């Protein structure tokens, strides 16, 4: 309970279209982020050095 | 004066290769033309007698 999913906008689909190859390009973009109110609260392991 | 106009002639395409497929060159060639014109006019004749 120590982290939290900021965002801003969700998962967009935009496709157009370009004539001068005749493609059709397809656009997918979103905004995330990983925060945590305070700086503890996670421990990692290790194989040895 | 009487200025008549003149169309100009053809042009012809362009056969892309496999290879250009995806990139700008698929629409090929462009094909340019301007229009022309031509000029008419006249002379004048003309005799004369006396009795």
């Amino acid at each position: 309970d120590n982290f939290v999913m900021p965002r801003q906008r969700a998962v967009t689909v935009e496709r157009e279209r370009q004539a001068g190859k005749q493609r059709d390009a397809y656009y997918v973009t979103q905004r995330v982020n990983l925060q945590r109110y305070f700086e503890n609260g996670v421990v990692s392991g290790a194989y040895a050095a | 004066i009487l200025t008549m106009l003149v169309e100009p002639d053809a042009g012809r395409a362009t056969w892309v290769a496999a290879s250009a497929y995806g990139s700008d060159n698929t629409t090929g060639s462009e094909v340019t033309g301007a229009l022309t014109e031509i000029h008419f006019s006249t002379y004048k004749l003309a005799a004369k007698s006396f009795i």
